[PDB]
RNA sequence: UACUAAGUGGAAAAGGAUGUGAAAGUGCUAAAACAGCAAGGAUGUUGGCUUAGAAGCAGCCAUCGUUUAAAGAGUGCGUAA
RNA sequence: ACCUCGAUGUCGACUCAUCUCAUCCUCGAGCUGAAGCAGGUUCGAAGGGUUCGGCUGUUCGCCGAUUAAAGAGAUACGUGAGUUGGGUUCAAACCGUCGUGAGACAGGUUGGUCCCUAUCUAUUGUGCCCGUAGGAAGAUUGAAGAGUGUUGCUUCUAGUA
RNA sequence: UAAACGCUGAAAGCAUCUAAGUGUGAAACUAUCUCAAAGAUUAAUCUUCCCAUUUCGCAAGAAAGUAAGAGCCGUCAAAGA
């Protein structure tokens, strides 16, 4: 998981969700999990 | 939409007693109990072979509940009528599991013997040492059993070793 | 999300309790402290906070005083 | 939990040789038969405990209120009264000895009042370091250590509560845990406890079930001498 | 109890008459070294016909102590001089013979070669 | 009378986000909308230089045409290709 | 250049430490160009621990041998009514350099006085008086608290995955 | 409970750890371990013992008159300036 101030989809499969009042990015590729949006 | 989705059920064996906050579903299998949280913004109606859930307002949580409980009623009826099953492919070099009484024991790779207690209402069968089938009447309970069995050996990406799910593909890596 | 704080005169003696923990472990102390905070810093406020008998259950050893019953007060 | 307790008087320290070739220092405790003076129940009191009476004395050496209590409860007059928490299962007015309480080699802990030492300094009390003795020195050699936390209005400017300085040391209750009972002497009413017990010889001693190892009993057996008188 | 910067004798055939302790190997602030303890040392007095040279930093194990130590049965073993023998990584003695007696605490910590090459164990 | 769900109120920037409310336009939809599900998803050919090789998915020469509802010198993965 | 020139003792060392986290070790997890072992990065986490020496007044620094680790800072760059005075900075003397000179140099070197019996408050202990509503002697519950919390090696599991 | 991983599930027919419901999870937190603690004036609880006079008037009044216990003093040390 990558913690960045700005989170944006990397591929077309990356999907933005909002969990526990924090926006994260989930995808099939685990290299692209992002948080702290 | 799920909220405005028909729930056509045959009255052959499935009845649904609707109390204030206690929904009871009885059918071929065991009875399922659903709790209604207080001040539920959605009224059910019980016609002949058709249940329709309606709401009072256009609130966000109102729509969310309308969808969620339609899905919950669908899942309860299916489990009561035909149940739910999960399949785990336990694969490895010396991995094997079996069932003794109320405890399912596994020997994956651990010095300490691994045992796991089975909750009420769920039946786990082992036809082959590499195969596990968890059958129950509540979807979330069989899912919890599957995941807590999985937690001992999650499938690694370098080889196939682990407690895999059935028809579940993993991303392969080549560790030269 | 809201915390209640109590510091002893030592270092690190800051004890924190959440709203839920206060509502379960000691709820009488929470109501007592809340009422005390709404009083003027005074030498009579001690007696004023003394006259508040807060109980965590339906029972009370104060039935000998014949206390009148009023709602929402 | 199921806590068992007995009271006695420490009489001294000796050693015993044991099988498996160990020399075990032991403490000897003279344990009088203790009398259960009261039982306090969880339902009626809000907690459960057992209070015994020990160190018996003649009636003329006891005050009027205590002898009245003893004659009201139909008990043997004793000058010492104390209780242990969570001690249940004993009927009022029953003589209790350590043989019925503990096993041959089970683990117990022991509480006793430490040997009084009086007004001691910081080094003897808090294991502090002594200042340098040579290469030039000053009046304070056995210095306690600088108690500065902050000098100036933006800092503490005060000695912090609970500082480590000189004061009273000794005559304080202390507990040593996981001591194995070695032997029982019914005729002399004498208990052998491994290790060292705090307190002066002749002081009171409380033997309790160890909370760290409640049911653990490590075997211990003594050695029988094979010697023979001169040939 | 041999401590830091302690001169002690070597009881083997290696050319080292006086050896100085550098570190009490094993942990942080390990104050003393009792019988059977391993230390790092430096050869300070040596001989021309010796396997070691003066100034080398090496590893040794102590076999004797003047202070002595007490065993479980209660016997207190006490020598009259602190002695150590030079050992190799494998825990094998560097010398071919051991002079004088050695303790039995070596037996507990392996060191079987040292015991078999000694004159008499105590 | 509306708004906020953050104790925001009750301190902050570049930047990021299917938080929510209001408004103004535009596309399709009961001649069926969107998502999902079930099917097909092509031929010359694997075009040709080019590259050990690429030929639906290396750089190119570009960035073909028919059948047909649709199909791309392909959407990726991927195959030495 | 706002406080202090009717005086706020300034480097380093010793003793005692406390606090913060931007975490050195221990603890948990995500990704890996993570086969295993050992790593890299990020996230959570401040309970405890965080070595001894050679040279230098030294902080710093280089080097030696260990350790799980030898963390970054703040607290008048903590701490002289707690210690020392090696350094800086009095008077003495010399070297290099500047000055015609008396003298001068964050150039170098040798030597060279560190006071105070604690009033208040803070703190460590120990008492008298009074209150707790009759008095006294005993045994208790526990609101609010304080103290400790570190970790390594070997064997087996298993030369198994 | 933090980080993290979840199961069942919609808003947003798919998907989705979350919104309802239900879990897992660190030497951190609350207890379990040791010590002290009712001056905790919000001054707690239990047990035992001793008071329960004659007169005058003025009553948590007087003159005398009633006990448990404690202190002063002495010998001391399991204690201690
Ligand atoms: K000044
Ligand atoms: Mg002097
Ligand atoms: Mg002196
Ligand atoms: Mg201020
Ligand atoms: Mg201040
Ligand atoms: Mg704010
Ligand atoms: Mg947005
Ligand atoms: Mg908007
Ligand atoms: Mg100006
Ligand atoms: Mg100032
Ligand atoms: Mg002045
Ligand atoms: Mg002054
Ligand atoms: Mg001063
Ligand atoms: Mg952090
Ligand atoms: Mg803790
Ligand atoms: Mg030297
Ligand atoms: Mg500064
Ligand atoms: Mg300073
Ligand atoms: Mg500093
Ligand atoms: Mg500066
Ligand atoms: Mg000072
Ligand atoms: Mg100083
Ligand atoms: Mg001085
Ligand atoms: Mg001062
Ligand atoms: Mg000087
Ligand atoms: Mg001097
Ligand atoms: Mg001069
Ligand atoms: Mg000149
Ligand atoms: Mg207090
Ligand atoms: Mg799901
Ligand atoms: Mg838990
Ligand atoms: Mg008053
Ligand atoms: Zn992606």
């Amino acid at each position: 998981m990558k913690v960045r101030a700005s989170v944006k989809p990397i591929c077309k499969d990356c999907k933005i969700i909002k969990r526990h009042q924090i926006v994260r990015v989930i995808c099939k590729t685990q290299k692209h999990k992002q948080r702290q949006g | 939409k799920i909220g405005n989705r028909t729930i056509t059920l045959d009255p052959a064996k499935v009845n649904l007693n609707f109390q204030k906050d206690h929904i009871a579903v009885k059918g071929p299998l065991g009875q399922i109990e659903l709790k209604l949280p207080p001040n539920l913004p959605l009224k059910f109606e019980l016609k002949d072979n058709n249940l329709q859930i309606t709401r009072n307002n256009e609130l966000k949580q109102s729509k969310i509940f309308h969808g969620t409980y339609n899905a919950l009623i669908t899942n309860a009826i299916i489990g009561v009528t035909q149940g739910f099953e999960k399949k785990l492919r336990l694969v490895g070099v010396g991995y094997r599991a079996n069932v003794e009484g109320e405890t399912l024991n596994l020997q994956l790779g651990y010095s300490h013997p691994i045992k796991e207690k089975i909750p009420k209402g769920l039946t786990v069968k082992v036809e082959k040492n590499t195969e596990i089938t968890i059958s129950g009447i509540s979807k979330e309970l069989v899912g919890q059993f599957a995941t807590e069995v999985r937690k001992w050996r999650k499938p690694e990406p370098y080889k196939g070793k682990g407690v895999l799910y059935f028809d579940e593909v993993i991303v392969r890596k080549a560790g030269k | 999300n809201e915390f209640w704080y109590h510091h002893s005169q030592y270092i690190g003696g800051i004890k924190k309790v959440s709203g839920r923990d206060m509502l379960k472990k000691q709820s009488d102390k929470l109501v007592y402290n809340a009422v005390k905070g709404m009083l003027p810093d005074n030498r009579l406020s001690r007696r004023w906070i003394t006259k508040v008998h807060v109980f965590k259950g339906d029972k009370h050893n104060m039935e000998a005083q014949k206390p009148t019953t009023l709602n929402w007060s | 939990m199921e806590i068992r307790g007995i009271f006695g008087v420490k009489v001294g320290m000796s050693q015993v040789f044991t099988t498996n070739n160990e020399r075990l220092p032991i403490t000897v405790i003279y344990c009088e038969p203790n009398q259960v003076a009261g039982v306090k129940t969880e339902a009626k009191d809000k907690y459960s405990a057992t209070l015994l009476s020990f160190d018996t004395v003649e009636n003329k050496k006891l005050n009027k209120p205590q002898q009245g209590f003893f004659e009201k409860n139909n008990l043997k007059p004793t000058k010492h009264l104390q209780e242990i928490r969570n001690m249940t299962g004993f009927e009022m007015g029953q003589q209790i000895t350590p043989q019925n309480l503990f096993q041959v080699g089970e683990y117990v802990d022991v509480s006793a009042i430490s040997k009084g030492r009086g007004f001691t300094g910081a080094i003897k009390r808090w294991n502090f370091k002594i200042g340098p003795l040579g290469h030039g020195a000053g009046y304070p050699h056995r210095f306690q250590g600088s108690v500065q936390a902050g000098r100036g209005g933006a800092s503490a400017q005060r000695v912090f509560k609970g500082k480590k300085m000189s004061g009273h040391y000794g005559h304080e209750k202390v507990t040593v845990q996981n001591l194995r009972i070695v032997g029982f002497d019914e005729a002399n009413m004498l208990v052998l406890v491994s290790g060292a017990i705090a307190g002066p010889e002749g002081g009171v001693v409380l033997i309790r079930t160890a909370k760290k190892k409640p049911g653990v009993v490590k075997p211990i057996e003594l050695a029988v001498q094979t010697e023979k008188a001169p040939e | 109890m041999v401590s830091f910067m302690t001169r002690l004798n070597v009881a083997d055939n290696t050319g080292a008459k006086q050896v100085g302790i550098i570190k009490v190997l094993g942990s942080t602030r390990k104050r003393y070294a009792f019988l059977g303890d391993v230390v790092v040392v430096s050869v300070k007095d040596a001989i021309p016909s010796g396997m070691v040279k003066k100034g080398q930093v090496l590893r040794a194990v102590i076999v004797r102590t003047k202070k002595g130590q007490q065993r479980k049965d209660g016997t207190h073993l006490k020598f009259d001089d602190n002695a150590c023998v030079l050992i190799k990584e494998d825990k094998s003695p560097r010398g071919t013979r051991i002079f004088g007696p050695v303790a039995r605490e070596l037996r507990e910590r392996g060191y079987n070669k040292i015991l078999s090459l000694a004159v008499e164990v105590v």
